[PDB]
DNA sequence: AAGGCCACTGGAGCCCATCTCCGGCAC
DNA sequence: TTGTGCCGGAGATGGGCTCCAGTGGCC
């Protein structure tokens, strides 16, 4: 599994939302407890090291990648920018309402 | 497949050899192993793997992929067949197949089959 | 005619089948860690890890 | 008896997607 | 900055994949 995979699936799993959660805006994403999820992929992937550091290095990969991109001015936040509407077949707010996003 | 570059691979095999002449080429001529990477749409661990390679090597050549060691025509279940054979060229394989037990250079583990010895006699 | 299995059994086939029933997030060494920890099979009777993906594939 | 036939194995090398270590730059 | 936060280069990893030498019942 990929990373940018993985948050997807941290994000459509409501458990999941008080470490990682929808913005609301579009495809924007926040990392409520950046290192809580930084152990599970380290915990998904069978890295023992993994850290937030390595997993903000791995958000860095996906910039030109034109998978996700980060949000200036604020720390923690993304937005995935390849087109999950076709992939998921959902929409935003849609998919929003499936996991009942404030 | 297509990678995350956007470049279409065949998982598995290996990259064709006229991209990864041009991996080469264009580090000749000065360009960034991670622009290569990116224009050529290949993984940049993919061609650090074939410059390295080619710097030490000489060659863009992929190594050789596939194939098994022997696992019961052991060097020197090879040679006593041999030793056998010419000793008593008549002896049939299942014969050679119980000197090779009576002398214990096999086990009942070890010990090729009929196919194998014959398949040995014939190829070595 | 050309052969029959030797590791990729009936029995080793359907507990490979189980444990991706039980989470598909699974590695092919862990399989074989399991296959081999439930005594399911002998340490010379595990399949290789190769084996193991190509029943899955299979 | 030996040879043709071929499903089955496992390790070889493959590219990928990171993992990891680290230098740059702005402040 | 003898630091913090963000960016991005490239050798190291090791996963599933295709290959294929090697093997052994069968006729």
């Amino acid at each position: 599994i990929q990373l940018w995979q993985f948050l997807l699936e941290l994000l459509t799993d409501k458990s999941c939302q008080s470490f990682i959660s929808w913005t609301g805006d579009g495809w924007e994403f926040k990392l409520s407890d950046p290192d809580e999820v930084a152990r599970r992929w380290g915990k998904r992937k069978n890295k023992p090291k993994m850290n937030y550091e390595k997993l903000s290095r791995g958000l860095r990969y996906y910039y030109d990648k034109n998978i996700i991109h980060k949000t200036a001015g604020k720390r923690y936040v993304y937005r995935f920018v390849c087109d999950l509407q076709s992939l998921l077949g959902y929409t935003p707010e849609e998919l929003h309402a499936m996991l009942d996003v404030k | 497949g297509v990678n995350q570059l956007g470049g279409v691979f065949v998982n598995g095999r290996p990259l064709p050899d006229v991209v990864r002449q041009r991996i080469v080429e264009l580090a000749h001529q000065g360009v960034r192993p991670c622009d290569i990477s990116r224009q050529l749409r290949v993984s940049h661990g993919c061609v650090s793997k074939i410059l390295g390679r080619y710097y030490e090597t000489g060659s863009i050549k992929p190594g050789v992929i596939g194939g098994s060691k022997p696992k019961v025509a052991t060097p020197k279940v090879v040679e006593k067949i041999a030793e056998y054979k010419r000793q008593n060229p008549t002896m049939f394989a299942w014969e050679i197949r119980d000197r090779l037990l009576a002398e214990r250079v096999c086990d009942n583990d070890t010990v090729p089959s009929v196919s194998s010895i014959n398949r040995i006699i014939r190829t070595k | 005619g050309g052969s029959k299995p030797k590791v990729a059994t009936p029995k080793v086939v359907e507990k490979i089948a189980e444990y991706k029933r039980q989470n598909p997030t699974m590695f092919a060494w862990e399989i074989r860690d399991r296959l081999l920890a439930e005594r399911v099979c002998d340490n010379d009777t595990v399949p290789s890890v190769s084996s193991i993906n190509r029943i899955i594939r299979t």
